[PDB]
């Protein structure tokens, strides 16, 4: 099915278009919207006119429009109509519920059978993550829940207030949550947004070239989520490729993808509680794939509850892309999430018992007893979760003692 | 099979696949353009477990078949016995791909359905609703692995040889002229020649040779007979790895299969139980007593409890019948009981 | 004819001493030349000077009530001739209505006009001028004719005459909208307020039922003409003629073979059509033909037709037309007026009830759910009944 | 039948001259009344290698002379001569014998009385020109001085003086000064006595359209409402027939239309199916409508070559769902399939929708609150008594449509 793109803010702007440039440089499609001399499906991320021309599905949305207009000029073939210009923002988002709710529509309608919703946003954006929080909430109150919403957030490297309450929203209405550290991917370098666009235009590379399985988001998400409550998602890339002492076999790929200094978000140890790994080259040798898999089976800890099962796609290479060497993707679900939701805990704790920066959003006793029940709200949903991720790992998890 | 209208299935079969954009004259058609409007996908009453016993209602999935005729001269090569092994490959393998759409489905519902995702559980139902979830995951996690095993590590695999070896011998035909001369001598060895009578003795060096030594598939293939062989090999291949050749990995894929649908069926049959023990829905769904709510829950209890052991049960005697089979005869079935093992 | 007759005499009496003197080889190869450069003079006399395709083209325009404003000119201009019995019809007011027509409407500037001519078919006493007035293309000047045998003919002028039946009854209707509403303002709206409330409460029942049937009939002939007529065409005709009739034949690539030579010779055009036979053109005309009149609504398959109950609520419309008719005149003899009114109000209420109970909620409404609920049974006409 | 066009008013003239301009435009006459060779048809296929013909109608509206020249059946009535010149100016095709020349509503009404017998002599001109009338088009503003009185004035004497035998259009542009609500429910009451099928342009919508002139977009709906008739095709082809599918009863004359703007920007409509869908939208309806309107008749135009028709139909099933019909209506929707001039380059679809909704009730109570505020010889107050009357009656009305 078709996919829809939502991108809000500015760091998700930029993102955004790293990752439209990825996409249309795998798809061959051109800056102006025109094909380039199929087996591939761009349709289910690109709408084809019945004048041979490509344009995306996504939805710009931000604050101010300096970053619009950069991102229109870098690729013109955006439609303008898409284009729309922390409580202080979520307070606007619910003004423009109207004109945004139409607009997604617009797109719903325009596709023929649609999947799956993608978002691009940053969780420490400020006001753009509160219109982006608002976007969560009035997508998934209209649209139910027969379709799932995937969403590429952007982790913070007052801040902790805006993070608590994006996160709040994050946990309640998202269905399956990336997560993303500026600071491992600044890491991983030693810009940041084409690591992020790499990884995002990989994970859905099964539906775009097809091949014998997985050709649906479901079945994709479906490996890696077995509870709705832990649906955030650690991703790992291997960033050894295009140099002259690349990986020699596949087999040493799904062996050093699981090196922790690759993953994407700051790390001691951790339990898996999925696994699916991305190999895209034009020919993959299947015994060692399978040599490979069974390393990683009999080397990577399992939480006990769960079937232990690695799974390996065989994504096949655009045919634009002249006869590169092979590239892979993993990601994964840890319960390393537990470290960095303490983190913001421990911050917004820290920061909430200190009035510091309160009364920028503190305006009169009502507010004051508003943002007061909000934040207690936010604070123990962060907390709920965490629990929720702790009780994963002991092996009482299923016993009703 | 006989509860739903056979001749919608072709119309919604012939939208998504035989589509058409018509060419101008003269422009010379693609073969698979030729071959997208020959094929015919037909219910048939043979089910697939019952026409593969015979070569040792149910749901409609069961019994639909896809049948290609070819022309001539092409269907001498894919000659019908060659067809029939890849029609029982496509039952099969949509089969799989059905439970596979009816394991992700009922994955979107567990998750995010209201009723199911409804907070406002006692403690004993979310539990149960969690110890659910976690079963129906390590159901999904087994039929990906089974899925996995059958397409890639049986098909793609055997494909490659193919592949490569039909590349070969187009590029080696490319290069090679149409028709070939022959010449000879004037012969004239006559008597010396004509060994006229009943017969030599030369006739039991004949049968003393043996010509079954003939391997390497050098340059290509280069005798339309072996061009044909190597393609039933691939077919005899496909069956015989695949989980249908022997009758004990039949019977116990055909047990597997059938509890996961019956399995999936259950799932969605509880959606409605689960509306009457919490009452903040009740209400809701009740728009359009303690002593009942707890033999609800009891009988969820047993039955939820059933299904588990169920597929425990199923689980280790599958396992056992393929580690059985993959020492004796298979090398392929032998590394999948080893994943398999390592799994649970 | 002559030039290929020297031209292949001198092959087979010159270059050889006749068919006897010829190898198999040399046979068939000359049988091929001779054949590949007949059809290729056929076509392109049939498809050039003749052009088939043009007058097929003009054939559904006409027959199939494509001009629907040429056929609306004939029916304003011969709304008094049509009245009269078939048998008083005469030859001159034939001709002097199907010239006004062409005047009045666009057809006055087509190409072919010269080419219509009107007639009546059967000259029966019992039958009216609607029921028999027929257009017909002439193409007897043209050798095509002879291809076209005339039980093709008779199957264009009988799916024309189900569709005459169709625009008349639309045309009726509009005729009725404009008299109810010019009635309207000429005298229910200057009548006494005492009686004028009444009066407007059933006009506009009268009007709303009409406004109901002019939904219906307009649906039936979007579906028919859109989907039916339009469809075959581009799928029958164009798709045939000009679209590669791709073939099991067509699939092999001879050119792996060495074939440097071609033959005849360069001179010999191709042209951007299938070579068709006689047989095959007359094949493929009669197979579009078909097509239409034997199509899932218009076949003769609660063991009765969809055309007969088509025609049964085309029965409950002239009905209430002619049933309205007489309520324009009682209504006007109460306009007229302003002890007679309390009679005329009677017959008033009389005949709205008549229309609205019997004609409408009686008939109508019981043979649409009928209707709906038998194309329901079929996969192609679900979506129709969605709508009509 | 044949089309006769009049036009009253500053606003109308200013209308009419962009209308008339698109109409010589599609049918590829030049402003001088020459007329130009009819291209090749596109779908009449012809054999390959590898002047007086047409099949269009466009003297429906234009007389051809025996010249060969082409001349617009439209009359021009008003007091200021400096639009009238500039129309003149820009069509010198107009003919200079059409044009007639000369605040307050009654001024104007009893202005169109004194001077009658002219203004009469100049329809029965044009009405001898055409055989077999079908209906008049009026091209007038409710509210703005010369084309309120004037208009009203012409609007009776040919209800009147053709005995109500030709149906009677109105193109009215509704107002977006104390004087504008008594002139704009004074003409509302002869636009429910004689006009047989309204067509209600907002200004304030209009505008808020072209922020995404206001006359080119009025143009535009009322040149491609008679898409079928000029381009004849399978059904329709006659303005009875239009309007009829859209007036239940003579007191729901009222109709308003959509306008699908974006016939030219790059970013155009994918296909068929998605004009469809987008045509229902509210935000591009020339008149406001809110979520609780319900729609009493539908009909949509597609402007095209070789539309699709799966799309089509797909789009058809799609929208009847959507759309809220009134429960004593059938759900109907109606497509055109319209034909796009052979003369015009642009290959891209055009789309007009136009709506028997019952949005009126808002629109028609603001007017008569804005009035009833404003009121706050005697002759004319008892004309104002039976303009509010009138109003009402057609008020109550459409409130009842919802009503089984």
């Amino acid at each position: 099915g078709e996919t829809i793109t939502l991108q809000v803010g500015q760091c998700g702007n930029q993102v955004g278009l790293q990752y439209w440039q990825q996409l249309a440089t795998e798809h061959g499609i051109q800056s102006d919207g025109s094909s380039t001399p199929r087996n591939d499906h761009p349709e289910l991320f690109f709408t084809l006119s019945d004048s041979n021309t490509y344009t995306p599905r996504s939805i710009l949305i931000d604050m101010e429009p300096s970053v619009i207009a950069k991102s229109t000029s870098a690729l013109p073939m955006f439609n303008p109509r898409n284009v729309h210009l922390w409580i202080n923002g979520y307070k606007y988002g619910t003004e423009e519920e109207e004109t945004l709710l139409n607009l997604i529509d617009r797109e719903v309608d325009k596709c023929d059978n649609l999947s799956n919703f993608q978002l691009f946003h940053s969780v420490a954006g400020g006001t753009g993550s509160g219109v982006g929080s608002k976007m969560l909430e009035v997508i998934s109150d209209r649209y139910g829940h027969k379709k799932l919403l995937n969403t590429f957030s952007i982790f913070p490297s007052v801040q902790p207030y805006n993070t608590i309450l994006t996160l709040k929203r994050l946990i309640d209405y998202s269905d399956a949550t990336f997560v993303f550290h500026n600071d491992s991917l600044n890491r991983i370098e030693n810009g940041a947004n084409k690591l992020i666009a790499l990884v995002s235009a990989s994970v859905s590379n099964p539906l775009r070239f097809p091949g014998y399985m997985y050709s649906s988001m479901e079945s994709i998400v479906s490996n890696l989520i077995p509870t709705p409550d832990l649906k955030f998602l650690t991703s790992s890339i291997a960033p050894f490729s295009t140099q002259k002492h690349n990986y020699l076999n596949e087999y040493d790929m799904l062996l050093e993808l699981s090196n922790d200094r690759y993953k994407t978000n700051r790390v001691g140890d951790t339990s898996y509680i999925s696994m699916l790994n991305y190999l895209i080259g034009d020919n993959l040798d299947q015994r060692e794939i399978r040599k490979g898999i069974l390393k990683s089976q009999q080397r990577i800890s399992f939480v006990p509850w769960v079937a232990r099962s690695v799974l390996v796609v065989h994504g096949k290479k655009s045919p634009y892309l002249k006869n590169t060497n092979l590239e892979g993707i993993q990601v994964t679900n840890n319960t390393s999430m537990i470290d960095v939701f303490t983190k913001i805990l421990k911050q917004f704790d820290l920061l909430i018992k200190r009035k510091a920066y309160l009364n920028r959003y503190y305006s009169s006793v009502e507010e004051e007893n508003e943002v007061m029940e909000m934040f207690n709200e936010s604070r123990e949903s962060v907390k709920s979760i965490i629990d929720e991720y702790k009780a994963c790992k002991e092996i009482t998890y299923l016993d009703d003692d | 099979k006989l509860k739903i209208s056979v001749s919608r299935l072709q119309k919604q079969y012939d939208d998504i696949f035989k589509e058409k954009i018509e060419n101008k004259v003269g422009v010379r058609p693609s073969v698979y353009d030729v071959l997208k409007k020959n094929q015919k996908l037909s219910v048939t009453s043979e089910s697939l477990y019952k026409v593969v016993e015979e070569l040792m209602d149910e749901p409609t999935i069961t019994s639909v078949d896809l049948t290609i005729p070819l022309p001539f001269p092409l269907n001498l090569v894919l000659n019908q016995q060659l067809s029939y092994q890849y029609e029982i490959m496509f039952k099969l393998l949509i089969n799989i791909k059905f439970i596979s759409k009816y394991n992700s489905s009922n994955w979107q519902e567990m998750n995010y359905s209201k009723i199911w995702t409804n907070s406002h559980f006692n403690s004993s139902v979310k539990k149960w609703i969690l110890r659910c979830r976690v079963l129906h995951s390590r159901i999904c996690s087994f039929i990906h692995e089974l899925e996995n095993y059958i397409v890639h590590d049986v098909i793609e695999h055997n494909f490659e040889e193919i592949k490569n070896l039909i590349h070969t011998t187009a590029t080696n035909l490319a290069t090679s002229e149409l028709g070939s001369d022959i010449n000879d001598e004037g012969d004239n060895i006559f008597n010396g020649s004509l060994i006229r009578g009943t017969f030599n003795n030369n006739s039991i060096f004949d049968s003393k040779v043996h010509k079954h030594r003939t391997t390497t598939y050098v340059e290509g293939i280069s005798t339309v007979e072996q061009l044909i062989q190597k393609f039933l090999d691939y077919s005899s291949t496909l069956l015989n790895d695949s989980l249908l050749t022997r009758e004990e990995s039949l019977r116990q894929l055909r047990k597997m299969l059938d509890f996961i649908f019956h399995f999936n069926n259950y799932i969605v049959q509880v959606k409605k139980v689960l509306v009457l023990l919490n009452h903040e829905l009740f209400n809701e769904y009740s728009k359009e007593d303690q002593e009942s709510i707890d033999k609800r829950f009891a009988n969820l209890s047993d039955t939820f409890l059933m299904q588990y052991e169920k597929f425990g049960e199923n689980l280790v005697t599958f396992l056992a019948t393929i580690k059985q089979v993959g020492e004796r005869e298979n090398q392929g079935l032998l590394e999948l009981s080893n994943r398999l093992e390592l799994c649970f | 004819v002559n030039q290929y007759n020297v031209k292949y005499s001198a092959i087979l009496f010159n270059n050889h001493q006749g068919l006897a003197s010829m190898t198999t080889n040399e046979m068939i190869k000359l049988i091929d030349s001779q054949y590949n450069e007949i059809l290729t003079f056929l076509t392109q006399i049939i498809q050039g000077n003749n052009k088939l395709f043009t007058h097929v083209y003009n054939f559904k325009r006409f027959y199939f009530m494509e001009t629907n404003d040429f056929i609306d000119a004939i029916m304003v201009k011969g709304k008094d001739v049509f009245n009269e019995s078939s048998v008083n019809i005469s030859s001159t007011y034939l001709r002097k209505v199907l010239q006004d027509a062409i005047q009045i409407s666009s057809v006055k500037n087509f190409e072919y006009v010269d080419r219509l001519d009107s007639r009546v078919l059967n000259p029966q006493h019992g039958n009216l001028g609607w029921e028999s007035f027929t257009i017909e293309y002439k193409i007897d000047d043209l050798p095509m004719s002879y291809l076209f045998e005339g039980h093709q003919h008779l199957q264009y002028l009988k799916m024309f005459h189900f569709l005459w039946k169709l625009r008349q009854l639309n045309n009726l209707l509009n005729w009725h909208f404009e008299m109810f509403n010019e009635l309207n303002h000429n005298v229910v709206t200057k009548l006494s307020s005492r009686n004028r409330r009444p009066l407007a409460k059933s006009l506009s029942i009268i009007t709303s039922i009409r406004f109901h049937f002019t939904q219906f009939l307009n649906e039936l002939i979007a579906y028919l003409s859109y989907d039916v007529i339009e469809e075959n065409f581009q799928q029958h005709i164009v798709r045939k003629l000009f679209y590669n009739k791709n073939d099991q034949d067509l699939l092999l690539n001879k050119s792996f073979m060495n074939l440097s030579e071609i033959d005849p010779n360069n001179d010999l055009p191709k042209f951007n059509v299938n070579l068709l036979t006689i047989d095959e053109l007359v094949e493929l005309h009669g197979t579009y033909i078909d097509s239409i009149i034997n199509s899932s609504l218009l076949n003769e398959k609660t063991n009765i037709s969809y055309i007969d109950q088509i025609f049964n609520i085309l029965q409950t419309i002239f009905n209430f037309i002619n049933t309205s008719q007489e309520f324009y005149s009682l209504v006007c003899t109460f306009g007229l007026l302003v002890q007679d009114q309390e009679d005329l109000e009677f017959q008033l209420h009389k005949i709205k009830r008549k229309i609205y109970k019997d004609i409408y909620q009686h008939d109508y409404k019981r043979q649409l759910n009928d209707l709906k609920n038998d194309l329901n049974r079929d996969y192609n006409l679900k979506d129709l009944s969605k709508l009509l």
